[PDB]
């Protein structure tokens, strides 16, 4: 009761939207046939007909089937899931996927483990093309639990902002003063946060030590019509 | 233990006080010590008799007979007796406890009353005879450092700092300086005018020094009042040089690896004779002989489960 | 009424409604029992009532069917196991004029 | 005033100015507002500066001329400044029965009264009935009257929101507020009938079901086994057990009151018959015997204590079982707007709750058909709790006006309270919540996590600790932090959730809760934060506290483990904020609660004035001792104090994110929390 | 259409969206249960939310 499901995982020769698609379909119709519990087994007939039975299904199938799997049967359904959420994104395919890892992390089996990282970092990153900002935002977080670093903070930020939540992206703001310093921040993650007024102090301190950089100049521009300093900008 | 010169107890949280010696680091004698901790040990002057206070009794065991439980428990006090000084002819002996209370007690008669009381707002944290054996310096966890005289009862408070919890101070044997250190970890010296007849002693202040990061928890001169070590739970017994105030050496006890949290805080310590030496009382369990000048374990003395908070040391002749 | 209490209470009322009928005889209480505590039961009230007749009233509600082998449950000293208490041997603790 | 300050030169200025100002807008409630509260202020400038010099013959006799010149309008005052707000006038509302209550017994501040009283809506009273009956008894006559006549009216129309707390003073101990409860009562049984006495029942068989006999013998053997065992108090051990022999005198009057009677009655009253015998004879012999029936009973009732899990009202209280359509509307629902949501009939089952109380869970069908829960509780006086949500409800509108806040959807959480004696009362049931304690012990069990580790790694470390110095304290304290990872509530806040979307707005709505009751419960004073005494919505991520008897800095002022904290702030709760930590959403929110609340000074300062001086509540004040006047003006300077920024050292004045940062360090401080008491679990 | 249906929001004009905010399962199944219990469950959750009206009268 593995052959057919191999086939479904191992295909990955898809270059369209409803190619991906089609590995879905056949991806979780081959999991309710394959599963142990009959409960679900018996929805594998209504589910080939009604597709989203099978949406519905999907991480109930997935979770029945991927217990029972034998460790390099296991990496080889990873690979495919790895190459699905990397190679051809797709609004449908990938929040399947990602809800997959996420209903993945509440079980105990624990999470899918990608990519060495539990793909904390490849979710996040897919997660943010989807504008699943909240889901982005864990994955973000976990990222800094491990280990804080600047170019995390940043993204943490603007997460944050698309996410409609300054006060608490102004609460990243004040964790990189006391814990990096002041090197590690960037003029433009004032400017992110809307802190004009801060993001001119640091754009002019910038500009004294660096020569004439296209990017610091238009930088400090994009300051003075935020600030409506036309004088200055105009000069 | 008693009859061999130099002394060397030492005790903490497990209800032992082991009695090892310096030149070999063996343990000749344990005497247990139930119902509590011990917050500070004592050689008495004298040395007759060992003191050891702790949570509601300052006990004294003997020194001379091997194997006996406490000659003299006091008791009668409330929370914490957390000092423990002794006067030179070994009449008296004073205290300073949680109660906010300093008092000073009759070794020779039967009272178990202290005989006089001096009273402060805050709980003290460190009592000190000044060497002329009429002053009695008091901290406490306001902030107020005190000066309770022993005949006038003129008591001359001072705060180095607001609101900081000053947790020792000491002065050398001969009354030039007298260092105080507090919860922060700074280390505020006073130099003293030579007023023992008249009893002036003011206290001109010197050097805030910026000793440690984390609580400082102890200060001590040495007999030679060259030297000034200071205590702390960054874990590690700094020696400042009275002169310069500036590190001479850093005895440290940590790990030499970014993964180990809290090994143990560094508590008490005590100058050889001749100030060489110094030994130090950790939470690690262990007490340890450090060489001054240089910076090494001489010895280390292993006996006991619990945590180490106290030391006595005693060279006197 | 609560666990512990309503088992006492239910062997205070069922010896009661037994008391209508038959009045003047020793009544003896066994509530969730064991084994070794059925045996000490029966044994005894087969000495006193020598040649006499002697009531065995047994209410399995809490325990499960009885078997196919002969067999009748009843508890272990924790209440963590049904025990299940042999028919033959229930019937050598008991005496022979019995109900 | 924000120049030179209240003094004798500017009173008689700004008096001037405000006054002018009443004059060019007439309408305009500020106007009026500020012209009375000067007025007001005006008043204690003098009272204050008579007792600091005249106290410490003709001075009290210049101060009731000097008063009634600016006492007189600032009762004229705050009556227009509440008719023009008709909506949100707690604050003004407040400020006249502080005024009548004090200098009502003057002719001419009666007066004032009188005409005001006649010109204000009746529905504005509504607001301020606990203060009110609280002065029910008023041993001045003329002040008295006029309540007496104002609650009637409110009788008259809006009976349904007096009839409840009239009721628990109708049945009052002392002498002078019964008859004045049940003259009130007299008056509004010709309106209604009915409705007073389905009342006067209901709540008489409620307090029946919040503690029964067996319950009662318990608690009152326990306090009189100490009196004579512990402490040799004979005479004062009689006091204690000779109400429950005529508590009993009655008769059964219930089921289970005659199944006690039947069991242990018998011997009660045998063993009173000893305790009679040793007042006419003096005999050890004799006394003895009574124990030893006492401690019979006590063992058996000890024993039965533990599997009352649920009662029946067939048994308890049968009036209560056959009560159907009743007219009395089910309790803290009644609003002078709605239509009155009337109890339609009460279930037949009282979940209680296994605490050390033993709360009833008991519940009100509606004539809505909706069902209402509550908590009965016995033998703990809710007095304070219905003040504290009053202050909660105060608080609540001016988080609702600020922009700032209403964005954010700031807001406390509050519940319905209602007395029913000094005793018992009902607390209304919040749903979808459950204490942290609870929350945390449930995810240890799951993830196997012992549940007092934190506890057993500092008492392996050093086995003494409850008798450590502070500094060998934080050691052991901080060993047990860095010793265990804190993130069980953040943990389980993911894990409880279902979406991360879902997850994300939970703990926004965590942190700013948190954040809110903080500064709220700062000021207030409120003590006691144990993980028991807050909850968690397993639904909005809301926070919510319960509990409100250690208030005013009680529990920092006590004598065994005092308090050393402003509010809990401690790790865990830290933990299950975002992961950058206090200083995003909580140090902000904490920022504009604490600028709302430095605004509307008055407002908070009016209700906390209110409920200090209320001689009522008083007792709870003067009991951390081992002259309620004075304690009771050192409290409000403290609130004061914390309102304006003057709270840590008096000289400075802190701006908010200053006194905010001050507090966070407070709460935060290690060498603080291992101070406190070890179930307060200063490690979650 | 799509050009007026701009014109119109833009007539309106830029609704401030707090006046907006007052002018308006399966993983919560698995959060609770043990694996065995919880795969009748979410079968039949799902198979009753075909079994109402619509989709069934081929299904
Ligand atoms: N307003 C409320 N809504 C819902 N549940 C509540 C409310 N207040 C308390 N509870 C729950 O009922 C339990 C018992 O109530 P409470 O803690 O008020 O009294 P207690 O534990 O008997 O007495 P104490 O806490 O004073 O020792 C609490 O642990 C809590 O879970
Ligand atoms: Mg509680
Ligand atoms: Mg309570």
């Amino acid at each position: 009761s593995t052959i057919n499901l191999q086939k479904a995982w191992g295909a990955a020769r898809r270059v369209s939207k409803d190619d991906w698609l089609e590995w879905l379909r056949r991806l979780s119709l081959e999991l309710l046939k394959d599963s142990s519990s009959p409960s679900l087994r018996s929805c594998w007939a209504l589910a080939q007909a009604y597709n989203p039975m099978a949406r519905d299904l999907f991480n109930a199938a997935f979770v029945s089937c991927w217990s029972e799997l034998n460790e390099d049967q296991q990496d080889e359904l990873i690979r495919s899931i790895e190459l699905a959420l990397t190679s051809q994104d797709i609004a449908e395919v990938t929040q399947t996927l990602l809800n997959l890892a996420e209903f993945m992390e509440h079980s105990d089996k624990g999470p899918l483990p990608l990519r060495d990282d539990n793909g904390i970092v490849l979710l996040g990153e897919r997660a943010a093309k989807c504008r699943a900002y909240a889901k982005a935002l864990h994955y973000k977080e976990l990222e800094f639990q491990k280990g804080p670093t600047p170019a995390i903070l940043e993204s943490l930020i603007s997460i944050n902002n698309k996410l409609q939540q300054p006060e608490a992206a102004a609460g990243v703001l004040e964790y990189a003063m006391k814990h990096f310093g002041e090197l590690e921040i960037q003029a433009t993650w004032y400017e992110k946060l809307h802190e004009w007024e801060d993001a001119l102090v640091a754009y002019d301190k910038k500009m004294d030590t660096n020569k004439d950089d296209p990017e610091l100049m238009l930088g400090r521009m994009r300051c003075l019509e935020a600030l409506g300093e036309w004088g200055q900008l105009h000069q | 233990v008693g009859s061999d010169p130099v002394i060397l107890a030492t005790a903490g949280y497990d209800h032992t006080v082991r009695f090892w010696q310096a030149h070999s680091g063996i343990c000749t004698r344990t005497v247990q010590h139930q119902d509590s901790q011990v917050n500070a040990l004592e050689v008495t002057p004298d040395r007759s008799m060992i003191a050891a206070a702790g949570y509601q009794h300052i006990r004294m065991y003997d020194l001379n007979s091997n194997n006996p439980n406490p000659i003299i428990s006091y008791d009668g006090v409330n929370k914490n007796i957390a000092s423990v000084g002794f006067h030179e002819d070994g009449r008296w002996m004073y205290t300073g406890g949680e109660d906010c209370t300093a008092r000073i007690w009759d070794l020779r008669s039967r009272n178990l009353q202290c005989q006089r009381i001096f009273q402060v707002n805050a709980p003290i944290n460190c009592v000190c005879l000044h060497p002329n054996q009429a002053e009695l310096i008091v901290g406490d966890q306001s902030g107020a450092i005190h000066i309770w005289d022993l005949k006038t009862d003129h008591n001359e408070q001072l705060i180095p700092e607001p609101e900081v919890s000053i947790t020792s101070a000491h002065i050398d044997p001969d009354a030039s300086y007298m260092a105080a250190v507090n919860s922060t970890g700074n280390c505020y010296v006073w130099n003293l005018t030579g007023g023992i007849g008249d009893e002036v002693t003011q206290l001109i202040p010197k050097t805030k020094i910026p000793a440690h990061t984390r609580y400082a928890l102890q200060c001590r001169f040495s007999p030679d009042s060259t030297l000034l070590a200071t205590c702390s739970a960054d874990q590690t017994c700094k020696i400042w040089r009275t002169s310069n105030f500036s590190l001479m050496t850093e005895l440290s006890i940590k790990s030499g690896n970014p993964g180990e949290s809290s090994r143990g805080w560094m508590w008490g310590c005590a100058f050889s004779g001749d100030s060489q030496y110094i030994v130090t009382a950790s939470s690690d369990n262990l007490a340890r002989l450090w060489c001054v000048e240089t910076g090494e374990i001489k010895r280390e003395y292993g006996g006991h489960q619990k945590a180490v908070v106290c030391l006595a040391f005693n060279d006197s002749v | 009424m609560g666990p512990q209490k309503a088992l006492e209470t239910i062997g205070a009322n069922l010896q009661k409604q037994y008391e209508n009928w038959q009045p003047r005889a020793r009544y003896k209480q066994s509530l969730d029992p064991t084994v070794d505590e059925v045996k000490k039961l029966c044994t005894s009230l087969r000495r006193n009532a020598k040649e006499e007749r002697v009531l065995f009233h047994y209410n399995g509600h809490g325990v499960p069917r009885p078997t196919v082998n002969g067999e009748v449950w009843v508890f272990n000293k924790n209440y963590t196991q049904y025990i299940p208490l042999s028919i033959y041997d229930l019937q050598t603790w008991m005496g022979s004029p019995s109900i | 005033l924000n120049l030179q300050g209240i003094n004798e030169s500017t009173i008689p200025k700004v008096l001037q100015y405000y006054s002018a100002a009443t004059e060019h807008d007439r309408s305009w409630y500020k106007a009026w507002h500020a012209w009375a509260v000067m007025n007001f202020e005006a008043v204690l400038h003098y009272k204050h500066q008579n007792q600091a010099r005249d106290e410490k013959k003709k001075v009290t006799e210049d101060l009731s001329k000097t008063l009634l010149m600016y006492t007189v309008p600032a009762v004229q005052g705050f009556f227009r400044s509440i008719s023009l707000s008709r909506g949100n006038n707690l604050q003004d509302t407040l400020r006249v029965l502080t005024l009548w209550f004090d200098y009502g017994h003057w002719p001419d501040v009666n007066e004032a009264l009188v005409e005001g009283v006649k010109a204000i809506q009746i529905d504005t009273w509504l607001q301020v009935i606990p203060q009110l009956i609280a002065r029910i008894d008023t041993p001045r006559p003329l002040v008295g009257r006029l309540i007496h006549q104002l609650l009637t009216d409110i009788g008259r129309y809006h009976p349904q929101a007096l009839i409840y707390p009239l009721t628990v003073a109708s049945k009052s101990t002392t002498t002078a507020r019964h008859n004045a409860a049940n003259k009130i009562l007299k008056n509004m049984c010709e309106h209604s009938n009915t409705l007073v006495q389905q009342a006067m029942m209901v709540s008489e068989e409620l307090i029946r079901v919040a503690i029964l006999w067996h319950e009662m013998w318990h608690e009152g053997l326990e306090e009189a086994s100490r009196l004579y065992f512990g402490e040799r108090n004979v005479k004062g051990m009689f006091e204690v057990l000779e109400p429950l022999h005529a508590m009993m005198e009655r008769g059964p009057q219930t089921l289970k009151e005659t199944s006690f009677n039947q069991a242990y009655g018998r011997d009660l009253m045998e063993a009173q018959e000893w305790c009679r015998k040793y007042m006419k004879s003096g005999n050890v012999k004799d006394l003895t015997q009574a124990w030893d029936l006492y401690y019979h009973v006590f063992r058996r009732i000890s024993k039965q204590l533990p599997q009352l899990t649920s009662l029946e009202l067939q048994y308890v209280s049968p009036k209560l079982l056959m009560c159907r359509d009743l007219e009395l509307a089910v309790p803290g629902t009644y609003d002078p707007n709605q239509p009155i949501i009337r109890i339609q009939s009460i279930a037949p089952s009282l979940q209680v709750i296994t605490s050390k109380q033993r709360p009833r869970k008991l519940t009100l069908m509606g004539s809505n058909g909706h069902e209402f829960v509550f908590l009965l509780k016995g033998h703990e006086d809710l007095r304070q709790d219905e003040r504290v949500m009053q202050l909660f409800g105060l608080v609540n509108t001016l988080l609702a006006n600020d922009p700032t806040s209403l964005r954010k959807n700031l807001s406390i959480q509050r519940y319905a309270v209602i007395p029913l004696s000094t005793n018992s009362g009902l607390i209304g049931w919040v749903p979808h919540c459950d204490t942290l304690h609870a929350l945390i012990r449930d995810y240890r069990e799951k993830k196997k996590i012992l549940l007092n580790i934190e506890h057993r790694i500092m008492l392996r470390m050093a086995p003494d600790y409850d008798h450590l110095t502070l500094m060998q304290k934080v050691e052991v304290f901080e060993h047990a932090v860095n010793n265990t990872a804190g993130d069980d509530l953040a943990k389980l806040l993911w894990l409880k959730s279902p979406s991360s979307e879902v997850w994300f707005d939970r703990r926004t709505n965590y942190t700013r809760s948190l954040a809110v009751m903080s500064m709220v419960g700062y000021i207030l004073g409120l003590g006691d934060r144990h993980p028991s005494n807050l909850m968690l919505d397993r639904l909005s991520g809301k926070i919510l506290h319960i509990d409100f008897g250690d208030c005013f800095e009680v529990a920092m002022t006590r004598e065994k483990f005092p308090e050393k904290i402003p509010f809990r702030l401690t790790r865990m709760l830290t933990n299950a904020m975002e992961v950058t930590g206090l200083d995003g959403n909580y140090r902000i929110t904490c920022h504009t609660v604490m600028e709302v609340l430095r605004e509307h000074k008055d407002s908070v300062m009016a209700v906390l004035e209110a409920f200090v001086y209320d001689p009522l509540l008083n007792w709870r004040l003067m009991d951390t001792n081992t002259a309620l006047n004075k304690k009771a003006i050192q409290i409000i300077n403290r609130v004061r104090d914390k309102l304006t920024g003057r709270d840590f050292s008096h000289d400075d004045t802190l701006d908010v994110p200053t006194q905010v940062e001050l507090l966070i360090k407070q709460a935060t401080s290690h060498e603080n929390l291992c101070q406190c008491y070890i179930g307060w679990c200063p490690f979650w | 259409t799509r050009r007026e249906a701009i014109r119109v929001l833009g007539l309106l004009g830029a609704l401030d969206p707090y006046k907006h905010k007052v002018n308006i399962e399966m993983l919560v199944n698995m959060g609770n249960l043990p694996l065995d219990e919880f795969y009748p469950a979410v079968s039949m959750v799902a198979l009753m939310r075909i079994f109402r009206d619509q989709s069934l009268s081929h299904h």
